[PDB]
């Protein structure tokens, strides 16, 4: 029969999908906002999928300009909130103009007049003093990155580099999945992204994934939530991990901890005392001790019956070689364990 | 804002609902019952289906 | 104070709603139906086991011809089956495999689905065979798509984890109306037979009645202890049933603005995932986390039967328009037709 034949056709295709699914590694990325999940996903494209096309990089210019403006306005508004005086009075007029322009120009654009003001502001000592006190307000991680190289970004013929792309941040909703081949296997990595809803209603969807990569921003140890300036970001991240690690749907799941932003952490640890996060901390505020302390705080949240080890890695998600290296280590254990 | 405004709208919905003209349970129930009783006798899942009229027979 | 005085006026208005509710509570359905003969032990047999999905099935919906139905699985496939012959009509590869719902257009011309991608995708069946043409992607929700139902070929209502429901103009992909009010993820919705009203169930443990043309909430129904995961309109459009994580299903009457009956049993302790009335409305069938579908006597609240056959949660179910069969979907990757 025609219908019967068609059904047989569909079935032979379904049979392929099953064979393929059998040889596929599923990786669920989890972690608080700004922990490094989107960046890891961008790295999979750069490392395992031939990076970004010319046009794709060009599409990132608007995002990069948005991020850059957003960063400077944050510092500028903090001048008032923190009561920090400009190094040069003339900067006041620049700030006033920049703020008017901000809600006048099209989103994602960077006029010469704007960049000129931004470069002048960036050079001011008051602005620099405010920038160093980022912990006290909400500032993008890439603020210094883009602002320090603003001239390049606005030079005609400018084409975003992979690092420029990696440093970007775009607001999106919905789950994001990336698929690729590596080590003669298929990989499916997903990040739930902008998911405004209760986790309990969807977390079961991931029962059975090959492994969970939990991202923690080491540098969040002295930051607070944008929406709740009373919630320490690291405490929030710990609650998230506690909830996930001890969840009934992941009793025997392989979990790997990515202690991310080690580069920002390494610099911050020389400025901020870890005790801001852990009052009881009695170690030395060094990259070694402090980072190990944070690692232990997270690992100790694991109350699972199956005591299988939760591997930890100090990472810099924006560093392609670091990620390529860690991911290579990670995948080896997975393949040689699952 | 937010907390107050979500709440201000909460109370704003109640005010509307509080003016609901409710019907008697018994009338509702009786009408519910009569509806079912008029057709349960022909409900395939209540009565079962003679094999010859069952499209899901082998 | 402002907040507190608001907390006050709200509660006062609430204790005022119940009293009004009591005022109309002169009797109970079970009293009114006590003189009715029991339906006896309902014994349905598995007539078909639809095998094809590679993973958990999360949703299904019967075609209005009571023969074709579509199922959604996180294997990233939307399959359209001929339940009579068991022949697969289509096996649509979705852009996102994290689907949580699917609908069949009354016309049979389109199907729709969505999930963690927060989008409701429309597919044109009257175009491609096997796979099919994605005709529209309705973007707008900021939380997962939990349910969707076509009113016709150009309109569809959706419920989301972002706590809202919406009406969409398909040809435009625009949201013609947004339904705000629930304070918890909306898990399910059901259209009144005349498609002029609809009800939704949510994690705020309440159900709400909505006017589709006027976009506002007419009534809100409370009673459940936990999240309402399923909801369904009763055939006469004067009532509907809910299924909740609290191990109970409930029957609510619109006109009386309250529940008429609770369906439970001390030995049934898990959550409900779906609900559906049989053609006459005599039976209320529900899917449970414990792997069964329990059949309830809608009028007498008696557990009349059980549909045991799945080896994992029954995630969805549906009764055909002609009332001849019930289909159950399960996390065990199979769908079964019972008669
Ligand atoms: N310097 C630095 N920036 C990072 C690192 N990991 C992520 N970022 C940046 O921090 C921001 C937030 O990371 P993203 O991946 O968007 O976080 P997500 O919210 O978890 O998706 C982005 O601007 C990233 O480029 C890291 O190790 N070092």
């Amino acid at each position: 029969s025609a219908e019967e034949k068609h059904s047989r056709e569909l079935e032979k295709k379904l049979k392929e999908d099953a064979e393929k699914d059998a040889r596929t590694v599923k990786l669920l990325l989890l972690g608080a906002g700004e922990s490094g999940k989107s960046t890891i996903v961008k790295q999979m494209k750069i490392i395992h999928q031939d990076g970004y096309s010319l046009e794709e990089c060009l599409e990132f210019i608007a995002i990069i300009y948005g991020n850059t403006l957003q960063s400077i306005l944050a510092i500028v508004r903090a001048m008032t909130t923190l009561n920090i005086q400009y190094g040069d009075s003339a900067r006041q007029d620049d700030a006033r103009k920049l703020m008017h322009m901000a809600d006048t120009i099209e989103e994602g654009t960077m006029p010469k007049e704007m960049s000129d003001i931004i470069q002048r502001l960036w050079k001011d000592s008051g602005i620099q003093a405010c920038f160093d006190r980022a912990s006290e307000y909400q500032l993008n991680d890439s603020a210094g990155y883009y602002l320090s190289d603003l001239e390049r970004l606005v030079t005609p013929g400018y084409v975003p580099t992979e690092q420029d792309v990696l440093r970007s941040r775009v607001k999106t909703t919905g789950i994001i999945e990336t698929q690729f081949s590596f080590k003669d296997l298929n990989f499916r990595m997903f990040d739930v992204g902008g998911q405004r809803s209760e986790r309990k209603k969807w977390i079961h969807c991931f029962e059975g994934v090959t492994a969970i990569i939990f991202c923690v921003a080491l540098s969040d140890y002295d930051l607070v939530l944008a929406e709740d300036e009373e919630m320490n970001r690291m405490h929030e991240s710990m609650k998230l991990f506690d909830s996930i690690c001890n969840n009934k749907w992941f009793t025997d799941t392989s979990i790997i901890l990515f202690l991310n932003k080690k580069d920002l952490f390494e610099e911050k640890i020389k400025k901020s005392p870890l005790t801001i996060c852990y009052p009881e901390y009695a170690g030395s505020n060094t990259y070694e001790e402090a980072g190990n302390y944070i690692k232990v705080q997270f690992l100790e949240l694991n109350m699972r019956r199956d005591v299988k080890e939760i591997y930890s890695h100090m990472t810099c998600a924006t560093d392609t070689q670091n990620v390529k290296f860690v991911f290579d280590a990670v995948t080896d254990i997975i393949i040689k364990e699952n | 804002l937010t907390e107050k405004d979500k709440l201000k709208m909460e109370v704003d919905q109640l005010k509307k609902e509080v003016t609901l003209e409710r019907m008697l349970v018994s009338k509702c129930c009786e009408e519910f019952r009569d509806y079912v009783e008029e057709r349960s006798g022909e409900d395939p899942l209540v009565k079962g289906i003679p094999e010859d009229k069952n499209p899901f027979k082998e | 104070s402002e907040l507190d005085q608001l907390r006050q006026e709200a509660e006062q208005l609430k204790n005022q709603i119940r009293d009004a509710r009591k005022a109309c509570a002169d009797a109970t359905l079970s009293q009114i139906t006590n003189n009715i003969d029991p339906v006896g032990r309902i014994q349905m047999r598995t007539r078909r086991t639809l095998r094809g999905h590679l993973a958990k099935i999360y949703a299904m919906h019967w075609g209005t011809d009571s023969r074709l139905l579509l199922s959604a699985s996180q294997d990233g496939k939307l399959i359209i089956w001929d339940s009579y012959t068991t022949n697969k009509v289509h096996a649509i590869p979705l852009r996102s495999s994290w689907v949580m719902t699917c609908a069949y257009a009354p016309s049979g011309n389109y199907v729709a689905c969505g999930g963690l991608d927060n989008i409701c995708s429309i597919y044109n069946l009257k175009t491609r065979e096997g796979n099919v043409r994605v005709s529209r992607e309705l973007a707008g929700h900021t939380g997962y798509l939990s349910c969707c139902r076509f009113l016709d070929d150009n309109q569809i209502v959706t419920s989301s984890g972002d706590t809202t429901c919406a009406l969409w103009d398909i040809e435009t992909g625009q949201q013609t109306t947004t339904f705000t009010g629930h304070t918890g993820d909306v898990m399910s919705l059901s259209l009144a037979p005349d498609t002029r009203l609809f009800v939704s169930g949510a994690c705020d443990a309440s159900a709400k009645l909505w006017d589709v043309r006027e976009g506002m909430c007419r009534q809100t129904f409370t009673g459940h202890e936990s999240d309402i995961n399923a909801i369904c309109f009763f055939p006469n459009g004067n009532a509907f049933a809910t299924g909740s994580d609290d191990a109970t299903c409930r029957l609510f009457d619109l006109r009386a603005d309250q529940e008429l009956m609770t369906y439970s049993h001390d030995n049934i302790i898990c959550g409900i995932t779906s609900v559906s009335f049989s053609k006459s409305g005599r039976l209320l069938l529900a899917g449970y986390d414990d792997f069964n579908c329990n059949v309830w006597d809608a009028l007498k609240a008696d557990r009349a039967g059980v549909l045991a056959g799945h080896d994992n949660r029954v995630s969805c179910l549906g009764v055909t328009d002609d009332g001849m069969a019930v289909a159950t979907g399960s996390w065990d990757s199979f769908l079964k037709i019972w008669n």
